[PDB]
Formats: structure tokens, sequence, C-alpha cells
RNA sequence: CAUUGGUGAGCAGCGAAGGAUUUGGUGGAUUACUAGCUAAUAGCAAUCUAUUUCAAAGAAUUCAAACUUGGGGGAAUGCCUUGUUGA
């Protein structure tokens, strides 16, 4: 341990990467282990590429791409000390950031480095992708949030959303709201369409390591061993501000929707199960899924993502998605 | 139908909100202080939520019959009659223990061609082509030699 | 009685003295508080590691123990002590000479029952006070009300009522007002144990003739009646894991389990604890787990677990029998011999009258392990002759160890009472060895010694013959015949050149091991009883029969010192590592430290129980002793 | 209280008959179909190519 | 534990979800009437249509089956899935399934039952979830072809792994292996529970009792050498005997008569257990055919008694009960038949009981002694008691005649008893 | 094969316990 | 004649209600034993979360930030640096 978990875009596969180097790709529902590496190295995070066939792992100094069965396919020499990974599905780009403060976009299909951008803000502390526009959000140690595109050597937008390092960032499905947590024990919800701060829970009991937003809009928070969920937090009206406790039953105050305590474990990552009402939690002793009613999208669209896809559908979808790949340049606010 | 009634419980009046654990016992948020009888009755419900009420306590009570055999099984743990009381030995199992060998005290230099136990006294006689008559006192723990008698030129067959 | 060189440190190898242990829960985890004579030890239920011990020995033996969260209450004579983390925080002293017998804590009240059928109640001075300190009142149950008090129990949801359980019947006392709310009907058979059930208003009562009664206090009526003919219940406990089970302990040492719903027996665990030492003194289910902890007077604590049922359906019927999970233990009778296994103070060998040899670890209690007596297969191929029923080896009269060749082959020799050969053991493997050494003169083994190099083992016979074997092969090499009486000591110098022997004839012979020659012969006034040879200094001390310790210099073969003062036999003695002191014990119940340079007694002690053995640590830090009473070993620190 | 969870009847979404077509549920919420303009653009470019 | 091990437990739980098409093919392929290739092609509606007709035929044979038409075989059951239901609901479904498997246990030979159970195998996947109940009901058909099919489509529980070889194997399981499956104690508790359910519902039939009896008898025989195991067997199997004896159905009681006798010879027992056994046997003894089997069992039990008081008189309650179910004329008829089993010890005990309790039957003593030759020690006990009778009871023509009989045969022994007594 | 009888590892679990401290009451 | 070659058939000798080989599972050790959880100068251990908010403190022209590159030759279009044009 500790274990970092990432689910597939369709919710069919789960990728766990132990810090000391146990990477496992598995179909958690049917309990079949696709691959299992015991890299005697430190692995920081991993992601699934276009489908469950390929995954990437950020090891001590380089990123490696692997096949379904666990054979390495490439060693990405260009990406040095990558700490966080993300994959833009429609554009077929792999994104990286780390201690170098360089944002590198790599195209998986052609194997070419589309663009490498100098953040100039020291090591990157958090990252999240906006699904609506595929603009990447980076946190930094100076407390700013910067938005980047492959085509622009300078950040599109810079938001000052904390007084210290930004530990985590999350963006809803609609690409309209953003939740940032900092080392100043503060959470800030942002409206990224118009760039207006909506809420600022200035004082938390302890710094929040991670944040996440479901498809349905639940806001999830983790503070060391605690995991707290709020419903309807992401909204413009004042009463939706997150509050831990209602004072004398004031209806306007928004108390936590659900909470849970991992007794002796520090949570490592939170990831919602895409199309099911489950919340994944990574911690020191492994992986745990909590039951969070209302979290997920009940009605998925089969053409785009399908949890019940057969292999023949998988390979047909792998090509047609490759044919209409959006060019990297099209990314914009 | 309670056998006893405790009057101190009807007068005792306890606050709930002082301790965190008791806070669950409230029925309404305005309520803050209750007399004892309701406090006991509320404590009973919370106790059940901790340890659910099993079947044996409630539905069942003990308070030629067919169930004779099942009863006698319950009381007895050893289902085999003690062999000490019986005066026939069991068929297939032998309860046999070794003792010190009789001849350790004074060994025989030839085969033990015959053995005999004295009718009343605890003596055993051995012989062999060694031409000797050894009598032993079989106690089972020492087995010393009472006497020996050498018969020159009389091989002992019985 | 207070030494100026040595001070008590702890007792090793004692896990429970038979007093019922008490279980306390901190959050999720569970801990077990056990009695060891005049002190108590707290064990973690998960791993049975030793966590804490009471700082100081109570003036009188502990009788009852009850634990409640961090705080632990221990009751000795007329005083009830409160302890936190093994540190006494406060002492409740009762105002009567009668000794406390039972102890109950519910909420802010503390109840202590004395042997005169008087119940004392203490209360908390303040509602948020941690433990009760103030004296509230005194309730006494007369013989008309009921008989002697068996135990004090508190049922849940009973506001300020104490369920006093007596041999005659059960009583309900309201401590706040001190009035008898209810007296139960008389029970024909003497009651021995009580237990509050997870059900409400029902308390399980154990009688002296194998009855368990689920008596309903609210209804004042019997609900159920178990029968266990020809037995005496000693403990009771219910299973709170969601299955209606009941564990009934018996004085015979047998633990039985019943399924109350089905009215049937799951299993019986036989002879888990010796019947001689009180059998199942305490057996309690952990609250909400499938694990049951048991203890007994035989200085052992055990744990058993109920595995899940194998049947996918009807799991209730198909119940796996309980399975041994883990345990900790010690000798059942006082140790007879001790010796330091290692140059450091890590490991200790102990042999007792219970026919078992143990390896005790001073640095940690968990590391303590028993030497298995399973025999290796004979090299010849012949069948080893022994009784089919497995019985432990007779007790160990004498022992010797070396570490020059640890791991390569056997390095320990032990002699047994009334046995004509010496058996070998292997420390690294923790198992008896594959060689047996015979005296070869129809005589019993009286002395065992080993060379420093770990290659030769010397066995001294009672008929005067000294045999030498080779440890690696167990083949006899040489045999010395000088003494005509029993040899009571053998030793070989560090250089493996000069050998010295002593026997009941009072003669000490000097042999040259290399050339096998008799260098010289020395006669003393009295028979010799034991010998210790100090290899660094080449001095060896003889415990003569005239109550004298004679030091002799092997190089020159002359008496150099003679120590007097002992009033009785010298049971044992040892040299200091540096070669400067001798600590000797005697049957006059004293331990005297003798200063060899000046030849006089510099320190003296009076122990309540005679000390059978004394052994310095090779470091010199610790001194360990064993006594005619007490299953453990007393450890002392060398203040010098 | 009243708890309800996203609840998939496997028979609905995986046909029992091996011959039958598989169900294809469809949600027209734009939040599930991002880049409406860019995707149609490439499909225009590829049609020209 | 390794990651692979835990994932295996997840798979076993998730066996019947039908997550993807390949899983749907394996699950839907299992069948009791059809091969794999045809099985994949069928739909629930077609399968249910056959079952609805098949249940109707079973209903005509036995009205009880008609009830499941309202619960398991209703048109709504087509849309019912187990994976989607809650924990409380599945228990009611399991109870309904278990009840049905009991009724279908005796009609497996008939063709319609094999169709009716197909609906449960396909719809409710009893072959995966209720695996234990299905095998237990069809244990006695182990040589039948139907049992072979059940093995092929079923994953064996941990207790039934003795049959692991015979899955998808040409030879059916042999009689010898069935003894191994019953040999393990854990199975006996499992089979005991299932057998208990049959008695409660009176669902038993001769074939089950025959097979259940034959296995239990054999288990004792296989354990004859190992005494300690036999001791562990007594709590289980004798407990079954008490339950079987409780049943009104005669064939159930007769099976208890078989199983009791074999222990008595297999393992000597205390008299209290033997005496307790008589009361249970005699409490529910109404059927004539059971009545014959009982009397042989009673005599056989006493022969196994080999301790002091072996020929002691029965307790008073036991004696009155025995005479009620067996008048004096009956036992004389039993003593008459030339092929009688050895019953001397019981008759010695039954003889002495009369003298203690029933004086007017004292004439019957003369008839009983003539018909059967009793052992010398037995005769000595009879003489000793009759001597006390004369001292206490008034002298009677029958009483002196009984002596007069003993005068005629073995006169010298009569003096020895008189010498020791008077 | 005979029935496999494996000793599965048993680890502790949280369980709720009734606390007597609610019991004592002062007038 | 020799096998320190294999496979068997039997002795002598050893020899207490059997002996020998292989193997699955769990438990204790393999470092030297001061208890669990939390928002931690105390609560909880049945949790509260119907006081958990307010106040106070808190923003370097460091407004720097790949110490992270396999060697050789280049680099249209990119990116870095510098200057320039027009707003
Ligand atoms: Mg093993
Ligand atoms: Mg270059």
């Amino acid at each position: 341990g500790p274990y970092h978990i990432k689910y597939a875009k369709n919710g069919t596969h789960l990728l766990i990467t132990g810090r000391k180097g146990h990477v496992a790709s598995m179909d958690w529902r049917k309990g079949q282990l696709r691959a299992e590496l015991f890299l005697n190295e430190t692995c920081h995070s991993a992601t699934y590429l276009q489908n469950e066939q390929y995954f990437a792992v950020a090891q001590k100094k380089y990123t490696f791409i692997y096949d379904h069965e666990g054979t390495e396919l490439h060693r990405l020499k260009q990406h040095i000390e990558a700490r966080h990974l993300d994959f833009l599905p429609y554009h077929y780009l792999l994104v990286t950031a780390g201690e170098t403060g360089w944002l590198k976009y790599h195209d998986v299909s052609t194997g070419q480095l589309v663009s490498e951008l100098r953040t100039k803000a020291g090591p990157t502390m958090a990252m999240a992708q906006n699904p609506w526009n595929a603009v990447m959000h980076l946190g930094h140690s100076n407390g700013t949030v910067s938005l980047w595109s492959p085509s622009m050597p300078e950040p599109l937008v810079k938001l000052l959303s904390a007084r210290g390092p930004v530990n985590s960032i999350a963006i809803d499905r609609s690409g309209y709201y953003m939740a940032t947590t900092g080392a100043d024990r503060s959470m800030k919800i942002w409206d990224i369409r118009n760039f207006k701060q909506l809420h600022s829970v200035e004082s938390l009991p302890t710094p929040g390591t991670n944040v996440s937003i479901s498809d349905t809009g639940l806001l999830a928070l983790s503070r060391g061993p605690h995991v707290t969920l709020w419903k309807d937090a992401l909204k413009l009206s004042g009463d939706s501000k997150p509050c831990f406790g209602s004072m004398g039953g004031n209806p306007h105050r928004n108390t936590p929707y659900m909470s849970h305590l991992f007794a002796g474990n520090k949570v490592e990552n939170l990831g919602f199960v895409p199309f099911e009402d489950l919340l994944g939690v990574g911690h020191q002793t492994g992986i745990t899924n909590l039951i969070v009613p209302g979290a997920g999208e009940a009605n998925y669209d089969a053409l785009e993502l399908n949890p019940f896809e057969t292999k023949k559908q998988r390979q047909e979808q792998e090509v047609r998605t490759l044919l209409n790949k959006l060019p990297a340049d099209t990314i914009t606010l | 139908e309670a056998a006893w009634i405790d009057s101190d419980d009807e007068k005792i009046k306890v606050p709930i909100l002082v301790t965190n654990k008791t806070k669950k016992l409230r029925t309404s948020y305005n309520e803050s202080k209750i007399n004892g009888v309701h406090y006991i009755n509320r404590l009973r419900s919370q106790f059940e939520k901790i340890y659910p009420r099993p079947k044996w306590v409630d539905d069942e009570s003990d308070s030629g019959d067919i169930n004779a055999l099942t009863k006698i099984l319950s009381t007895t743990y050893n289902y085999k009659d003690t062999l000490s009381n019986s005066k026939l030995l069991p068929p297939k199992k032998l309860d046999i223990v070794r003792l010190k060998d009789a001849n350790a005290s004074h060994p025989s230099h030839s085969a033990i061609q015959s053995l005999s136990f004295h009718p009343s006294k605890p003596l055993l006689l051995t012989g062999g082509y060694d031409k000797t008559l050894r009598i032993y006192h079989i106690d089972g723990k020492t087995n010393h030699l009472v006497t020996s008698l050498h018969l020159v030129g009389s091989p002992i067959q019985t | 009685k207070n030494s100026k060189i040595f001070s008590p440190f702890r007792i090793i190898g004692n896990v429970s003295n038979g007093v019922p242990f008490a279980t306390g829960t901190l959050g999720s985890t569970f801990y077990i508080v056990t009695c060891v004579g005049k002190t108590f030890q707290i064990y973690d239920a998960n791993t049975l590691h030793l966590l804490f011990v009471s700082e100081k020995e109570t003036p009188s033996s502990i009788v009852a123990l009850s634990a409640h969260f961090h705080y632990v209450y221990a009751a000795y004579e007329n005083k009830v002590g409160i302890y936190k983390r093994g540190i006494e925080e406060h002492l409740l002293e009762l105002e009567t000479d009668a000794n406390v017998e039972h102890l109950c804590i519910f909420g802010d009240y503390l109840c202590a029952s004395t042997d005169d059928n008087s119940i004392f109640i203490y209360k908390k001075s303040d509602p948020q006070d941690k433990y009760p300190s103030e004296f509230y009142t005194k309730l006494t149950v007369t013989e008309i009300q009921g008989g002697e008090i068996v135990s004090l129990q508190h049922l849940a949801t009973y506001l300020n009522k104490l369920t006093v359980v007596t041999k005659s019947n059960v009583l309900l006392f309201n401590v706040r007002t001190g009035k008898l709310v209810f007296t139960s009907n008389e029970f024909p058979d003497q009651i021995t144990t009580a237990e509050p059930a997870p059900v409400l208003d029902i308390i399980a009562l154990g009688t002296v003739t194998g009855e368990v009664i689920m008596f309903n206090m609210r209804k004042g009526k019997r609900i159920r009646t178990i029968k266990i003919p020809q037995s005496r219940i000693s403990s009771l406990s219910f299973r709170t894991d969601g299955s209606s089970h009941l564990s009934v302990g018996t004085s015979s040492g047998d633990l039985i389990f019943y399924d109350l719903d089905r009215r049937s027996r799951i299993h019986v665990l036989k002879n888990i604890h010796r019947e001689s030492y009180g059998g199942v003194t305490q057996a309690t289910f952990l609250n909400g787990q499938p694990i049951i902890v048991t203890s007994g007077g035989d200085n052992s604590l055990k744990e058993y677990v109920f595995d899940p049922s194998l049947s996918q359906g009807s799991g209730d019927v198909v119940v796996q029998p309980p399975r041994y999970l883990r345990s900790r233990g010690g000798h059942s009778q006082p140790p007879s011999y001790i010796a330091f296994a290692d140059s450091q103070s890590h490991f200790m060998l102990s042999a007792s009258k219970d026919r078992s040899l143990w390896s005790f670890s001073l640095r940690k209690d968990a590391q303590s392990q028993e030497m298995s007596q399973r025999l290796h297969k004979k090299q010849d191929g012949g069948r080893v002759g022994g009784s089919t029923i497995k019985s432990k080896f007779p007790e160990i009269v004498a022992l010797a160890i070396e570490n020059a060749r640890i791991g390569e082959w056997e390095n320990i020799i032990t002699a047994h009472k009334d046995e004509k050969f010496a058996r070998t053991w292997d420390m690294r493997n923790k198992r008896v060895g594959r060689w047996t050494f015979d005296t070869t003169d129809d005589g019993f083994v009286k002395s065992v010694a080993m060379s420093q190099c770990g290659n030769f083992g010397f066995i001294g016979s009672s008929n005067g013959s000294i045999t030498i074997y080779n440890m690696q092969s167990g083949i006899l090499r040489k045999k010395y015949k000088l003494h005509k009486r029993a040899v009571t000591g053998i030793s070989l110098d560090g250089m493996n050149r000069k050998m010295v022997s002593c026997g009941l004839d009072g003669i000490v012979g000097f042999y040259d091991f290399n050339k096998s020659t008799l260098l010289g012969k020395l006669k003393l006034d009295a028979p010799i009883t034991a010998m210790v040879y100090h290899r660094s200094s080449d001095l060896f001390a003889l415990a003569l029969d005239d109550l004298s310790i004679v030091v002799i210099d092997a190089v020159t073969q002359r008496v150099v010192r003679q120590l007097w003062g002992h009033s009785n036999r010298i049971t044992a003695f040892d040299f200091s590592p540096e070669g400067r002191w001798i600590v000797s014990a005697s049957l006059d119940s004293t331990i005297r430290t003798w200063d060899l340079p000046t030849g006089g007694c510099i320190d003296g002690i009076i122990v309540d129980n005679v000390a059978t053995n004394v052994k310095f640590s090779p470091n010199g830090d610790l001194l360990a002793t064993t006594h005619v009473t007490g299953n453990g070993i007393c450890i002392w620190t060398n203040r010098a | 209280m009243k708890i309800k969870t996203i609840k998939r009847s496997a028979d609905d979404y995986v046909p029992v008959k091996s011959t039958q077509e598989s169900q294809m549920p469809r949600n027209l919420n734009p939040e599930l179909h991002p880049f409406e303009r860019a995707r149609e653009y490439t499909k225009a470019l590829n049609a020209t190519k | 534990s390794s990651l692979s091990d835990q994932l295996a437990q997840v798979a076993s739980n998730n066996a019947t979800v039908a997550l993807d098409r390949k899983r749907r093919q394996k699950l839907h392929s299992a069948s009791l009437i059809y091969n794999s290739k045809t099985a994949a092609t069928q739909d629930y509606d077609f399968i249910f249509e056959n079952a609805s007709k098949a249940l109707e035929e079973l209903s005509q044979i036995e009205p009880k089956f008609a009830i499941f038409s309202r619960t398991l075989f209703s048109e709504s059951s087509i849309s019912l899935d187990r994976n989607v239901q809650t924990k409380e609901e599945i228990k009611d479904l399991d109870n309904a399934i278990n009840a049905y498997l009991l009724l279908a246990s005796s009609k497996w030979y008939l063709a319609p039952t094999l169709h009716a159970t197909e609906w449960l195998v396909r719809r409710f996947q009893i072959h995966v979830k209720n695996t234990e109940m299905l095998l237990l009901s069809t244990l006695n058909y182990y040589q039948t072809p139907v049992f072979k099919r059940i093995l092929s489509i079923i994953k064996l529980p941990p207790l039934f792994n003795c049959l692991s070889n015979f899955v998808r194997s040409e030879k059916p399981p042999t009689a010898l292996t069935m003894i191994k499956l019953f040999n393990d104690m854990d199975f006996l508790k499992l089979y005991t529970s299932y057998l208990d359910q049959c008695i409660k519902h009176n669902a038993t039939y001769t074939n089950q009792l025959l097979f259940t009896t034959c296995c239990f008898i054999n288990v004792v025989a296989f354990n004859s050498n190992n005494d300690e195991k036999l001791n562990q067997l007594v709590p289980i199997l004798l407990e079954i005997s008490a339950k079987l004896l409780a049943s009104k159905s005669k064939d159930c009681q007769i099976a208890a008569h078989t199983i009791l006798v074999v222990f008595a010879t297999a393992l000597p027992l205390k008299k209290t257990i033997i005496l307790a056994a008589m009361e249970t046997i005699l409490s529910n003894l109404d059927a004539k055919e059971a009545k014959h089997s009982a009397l042989l069992t009673i005599c056989k039990l006493f022969q196994t008694l080999k301790g002091q008081g072996n020929v002691d008189q029965l307790p008073s309650k036991i004696f009155k009960l025995f005479d009620s179910k067996f008048d004096t004329v009956s036992i004389l008829t039993f003593l008459d038949k030339e092929d009688k089993p050895v019953c001397d010890k019981f008759i010695t005990s039954y003889t002495r009981s009369i003298a203690r309790y029933d004086r007017s039957k004292l004439n019957i003593i003369l008839s009983l002694l003539k018909k059967i030759r009793l052992e010398r020690y037995e005769v000595r006990l009879i003489i000793t008691d009759l001597i006390y009778l004369s001292e206490i009871l008034e002298d009677k023509s029958q009483l002196v005649e009984l002596f007069e009989y003993f005068i005629s045969i073995n006169e010298d022994l009569v003096l020895k008893c008189l010498k020791s007594l008077g | 094969p005979k029935v496999v009888r494996e000793a599965k590892k048993v680890e502790m679990t949280e369980a709720r316990a009734y606390n007597a401290d609610a019991d004592t009451a002062k007038a």
C-alpha cells in the first residue's frame, strides 16, 4: 500500500497500483484478473487508455504502456517523473505532469508527442480533465489553478483558488462546476463557465486530500481517514454551501448527505464507479467500494459507452473511435 | 407480569443530552428530561438493537412419552457401557499392558522350553536345554529369582 | 531482607495463577487481564502479546479482577486498587478486616463483597469522574435473607440494582436506596457461578451438580434447565456473534457448547486444562466475535475459534467444531533447573517437575517456546523401543549448554531422574536431539558437562565412571574411572587441556584431557555436592557437605579460599561473570553473595521461599533464581 | 428509511437467446455526448477525403 | 491472501449475474432435457410453456403440486429474477424451491417431473444456488440416468466432492462411493437436517427410507474397527432414530428398527439407553408390520446387554407398556415359531417382571419356560425370585406347579437355590 | 477426494456492546 | 571373479494397544513486550454531527523555478531568446 484506483470509462475494469509496485488490472464484477505486475519500483498512478486493452503506469522516472496481458509495449522516455496521468478519450491523448512542472501531451495512436508545455510553477500538485472541453486543469504550490490546451504555450486561464498548495481538483460532467481543495484547510467551488467563485468552506477540520464529483452531481470529500458526501452542493444559490452540521435544524444549511470513517487508514484516492451507484476508495490496506445511492448515471448511452460490450463490439468501437479522432488543436475553452 | 416493583424508578428523573451516547434515546428534539420509567423502557429498545432477541428465550420454555430416547442422549456424554462392571471381555479390542520381563533378574542361556504358573503362590517356572530350573517371583515390577537348580545332563523339555 | 546488590525485576513465564481473568474492550480491540500471584498482566486478545504489568507487588495476593475501559480494579485483602496502564491511580480501603471476595462495577457505583456477607458500595464524587472514589453506603445480607455470596452481577437496563447471587438463591438490591426489591425462590443445589445473558432479564446460574439455569429476574421464574450429570460448572458464557450458543465449563477440565435454539450439543473440548489445577477456571466469549478465551490453574491461557460452516445451506446445523487458535503458557510446577542459553540475556532454558523443558525469552514474552520432544529417526533403521502412549521425559536433574557449534549439531545435554542415560537437545531447532549417551556402568546420570568447543560431552555416573562422547556423532571415545562413589561434577577448561572431577567420596581429581593422564589427586574433608568452574579465571567452587564453599585453583591444585556461614545445605550457587563474586543459596532461606578477593560475605538476603537455583547472566546485568514455590522465575538486576 | 439503488436487470440488457440482437439503450442528454461540433467536423473532413 | 484468491470469491458470489454474452451462454446452456446447442437458442417463454403443461400432469398425479402454480410456475414468474431481488425476498424463494424439491423427490421416475424442474433450473438457477437441496433429494437415484445429468450441470459443494470424479463421466457413481459421502460426519448432520424436514412434512417414501437406511447401516459397518468414531456416530444417528420413531408412517418406524439393531450389535450400550429405546419404540407402535419388526428389535437389543442385571426385570412402566402392545398370547406365538431369533435374556427379564408385578399371569410362566430353553444362569435367577414369591405370596396351584416344573428338570439346581435361600 | 477441511484465517470484527454507564441515575 | 547397477524373495538383529515416505491448512516465533478510534492538553468506545459556526492568524519582483536529455548532422511548421512593426 497505499493503493491508487482508476476505473474504466465504462465501469467494466478496475486498475489498482500499489505504491510499492503491485499493479493489477481486473474485471471486478466477474472476478477475472487480466494482468498483474509486481514491478520492484514505485508506481504513482495508472490509467486505462482507449479501452481496457491498454493501460499506462507512472513508475519511478518513466511512464510505461502495457497490454491487456501485462506485456510492456513502450517505454516513454520523454515523460520524466510523471506523477499524475489522464487520458482524453475522444482525442486519444495521454497527459502527464510531475515534479518537472512540464505538461506533456502524447498521442497514443501515432506515438508522437503532440506538445510539451512549461508550467513554470514548480511541481504540479493536482490535475483533472474537463470532459466538456478537454481543457486540463493544473494546481500548483502557489495556490493557483491554470487551464491548458496543447495549442497554447501559455495557460488559457489562471484562477487563484487557495492560499497554499492545491491538493486536489475535480470537474463535474457538465464542465460547469469545479471543486478545489487546498492545504489551507479550505474548499472552494468554482463556476468555470464564467469564472465566479460560488462557495468557500473556509475552515475544515483537517486538510482535504482528494475531491471528486459524480455523474449525478454528488460532491465527495476525503480528509485523511474520513469520507464525506454532499448533495446539491454544486449550485449557485447560497443555501447550497457545504456545512458539516445544521444549527438547530435550519433547513437552509446543507448537512452532509453521507459519511464514512475508515478507522486507521488514510484515503489515497476517490473514484466513482461510472454507471453504478458506488464510490471507489483507495487506502493503505487496499481497495474498498462504498454504496452511495444516487451517485451514478442510471441511463447510459450504448453507442458512446456500453458496460455490456462484447469483444467484437469492442474492436469495432476501437476503430470507429479512431477514425473520427478529434485533432489536438481543436481543444479550446 | 412483573413479580417485583421498584418505586425509586418512578421518581428518578434523568437528563439525556448530557452524554453523547444517551442522545439517541430522545423521541423528539425538544425533549430533554424524562422520568425513570420511560428511561428504562427506552433503554430496553436500544439494548435489543445491540443484541437481537433470539428465538429460544421467547417462544420456547420447558416449564410412555415418545421423546424418551432423545432425552437420555442429552444427559449422558459417554454412550458406551463401562467395561469395569461387565464380567465378559469385549470381542475385538484387548486392554493389555506390558510389564517388566520376568527373566531380566537372571537371564536364561537357552530357549525357554516350558513355562508354568504355580497354582496358588505367585511363582513362575522356566526350563530349557540349558538344563536349569529357574523359579521367579513375578510381581510385575522387579521379578527377582527365588532359586535355580541345575540338573546335569538332563535337557529340560517340559 | 533488602539486598544492596540485587533488586526484584519481574517474574518470567507466568501467565495465569487460576484467578478468573477479566476482559476489557478499548474500542474495537479486546484485552485480557490475568492474575499472577501478587501482580497482574494485561494481554492483547488479538496476538496475546504482553502489554502492561502492575508497577508494584500488592501486599497480599489478588483475589478478584474486573476491568472497565482503561481502568483495571484489583482486589487484595480488604483493599480495592484502581490501576490505569498498570499504574495505581487510587486505592479504595474498606473499613473492615473482612477480605474482599467479589467485585462489580456498573456505571458510577463500585460494589465489593466481603467474606462476612457484607457488600460495600462506593460512588463517584462527580458525574464525570473517571472512577468511583467516595464511600456511599453499606449493605449486608444476613443468613435469613440468603446464604453466602457467590458473585455480584449487574444486568443491563436495571436502574441502580445489583443482582446479588448467593448459594441459597438470588437477591436484587437497589444500591441507591439500599433496599431489597426482590428475593428469588430457594434453589435446591448449591450455586457456583453466575453469568448475565445477552438476552434481557435472564442470568445464567451454574450449580454444583451439573445444572445451568436461565433464571428470569423480571418474571421470577425458571425458563430453561440444562443437565450435565456428574459435573461441577465453573464458568459460563454466551456467544454474541448472532448464533445462540452457550459455553459451559467444568471443574474436570472439559468445555461444552450448546445450541439453545436447537437444544443440542455442538461439541465438547476435552481436557483443555488439567483437572488437578482446577480445570476450566474461566471461559468467556469475546463480545460479538466467534472466538472464546479459556484459562485454568495450570499456568496457561488458550483461545479457540468457530470456523464458518461448510454447508452452503443450513449452516446452523452443520457446525464446525472449535479449533485451537493461539495460546501462551508456562510451567505447571516450580522449575527445577535454569541456565542461560546465550551470551546475551535473550534466552533462558527451564526444566520443571512437570516433565517439560521450556525456552523462556527475557527480552519478550512472545518468543518463549517449548522444546518439542519428538524423536529423530534412528540411523541404524531399528525400531525405537518405547511405550506407544506418548509420555513426556522424566524431569531434568542436570543440564549443560554450549554455543560454539550452535546450528551444526546438538549442543545441550540433560540428565533425568532415575535414568541410566543422558539425552541431547538442539537449541536452534528447539527439538530433542538424535543422540542418547549411556553411562555404561549400570549407574544413573549425576553430572553432565560439555567442552567449550562443543565437540565432547561428559557424563558422570553414580558408580564413579566418567564417560566422554562426541556430540556430532554420539560415539563413545574415552572413559575415566577414578572415583569409587558417585561423581557430582565435571568441567573442562577453555583450552581443553586440564579436566577436573569431584564426587561424593570427597576427592577431586585433575586429569589432562589431551594425554589422558591423572595430573594429581586431592582429598577434602567432606563429601562434595556440586561444582562450578569459571573458565576465564580457572577457579572452581565446591559445595562441600560441611556447609562450606571451597574455591580451588586448577592450575596449582590448592585450596585458595574457604567460605563459612551457611546454616544448611547449599542448594545451588553461581559465579559472577568477571570471576569476583559467588552467589549461593541454602536451605536456611538465604542468598549470600561472597567476595572472593576478601573471602567474606558482603551481602545477605532472606527469601520467603528457599531458592533452588541461582544463575548470573554472562553479561552480569541480571540474576535469576527459582524457588520451591511459584511457577515462574524471579529476575533480579545487579545494582553493582 | 427508504433506500433505492441503480438496479440493472441483466436479462433486459443481455438477451437470453444467443441469436437475438443485444439491446442498445440511448440517452440524448448533451452532457453524455461532448464535442458535438468538433466530431461532426472530422466526419466532414473524412467524408471529403 | 493473494489478489487472485479474493477475486475467486468474488466470482463465486457473482456466478449467476450474466454480466456479458459469454456468461449468458454458459448459464442458459445448462439443461436437463436439452443439449447445449439447442439450449442456447431457446427462450424463457417456450421453456415455461412446457413446464406449465408438465406441472398440470403432476397435479393430476398429486394435488399438492397445484400450489406452486400460484407461486413458482405463474406467468409473472417469467419476469422474476433472483439477482435483482433483496435478501429477504430470496429466502422466501429458497423456501418455496426447497418445498418443491421435496415433492418432486419421489416422482423423478415420471417423465413430467424432469420438464417441471427445467423451469426452476433455467429461471431460478437452482443448479447454482440451491445446489445442496437438489442433490440431497436425488441422492437415491444415483444409478438413474437423471442423476448423471444433474452432476454434469451442477458445481459440487464442498461436502459432496466425493462425486467430483463422476461429473461428465460415462459410469454412474458406484454404490461404494455413496458410503464414503455418508461416512464424513458433517454430511450426516446435513442429511439429518434434510431427513428431519421430510418427517415434519410427512414427505417420506419407501425408496428414500430404503436408501437412507442402507447408507446408515453401512456407515456403522465401515466404522466397526474404530471405536472412537462409532462413539461420535451415536449422537447423530440415534437422534435420527428418535425422529423416525416419532413418525406415524410405518415404513419410517421400520427403518428405525433396522438402524437401532445394528448399533446394538456394533457397539455395546448402557442399559438406560437401551431401556429408553424401548419406550420410544413402544410409544407409537400401531401398524402390524411395524409391530412384528419391533418385537424382533426388542429381543435383539437385550442380547447385546453384557453387564450385571442383564436379565434384571424391566421397570414397571416399561412392563405395562410392553404388555399393552404385546398381549401374553402374542409373545407365546412368537415363542412358538421354530425359526425364532435368540431371545432368552429378554424372556428372562420379561419372566421376572411378571412375578414382581402381575400375579394372575403366573400360569403363563409355565408355558413360556417350556417353549424356550433358557440359560442356566437365567433359570437360577427365575428360581431365586419365585422362592421369594412363595414366602410372600400365598401358595397357589400354579405357583407350586412352576416349582414342580423345576423339580422335573434340573432338580439339583433347585436345591442349590433353596440352600442359598432358606 | 474426501472433504477438504481447511482452517481459514479469522480476523477480528467490530461489534457493538451495551454500556452500563447509562444505567446509574441520580435524583 | 567383480558390481559402491536395477528389480525382487527371505533371515539374523532392533522392537510397550504398530512402523515408514510425501503433502494441504492454520497458529507462534524470525528486532527489545507502554492498548483502539477521533476534529487529541480531552471525548468516544451505544458515539455526537440540532453549538462545529463566528472571531483571530495567514499573499516574497522568488512576479524564480527540467539540477531529471544516449551519440552525430539538422530542424519546414512548432517552442525558447532577442530585436522590430502597428495598436
Ligand atoms: Mg505441512
Ligand atoms: Mg541533437
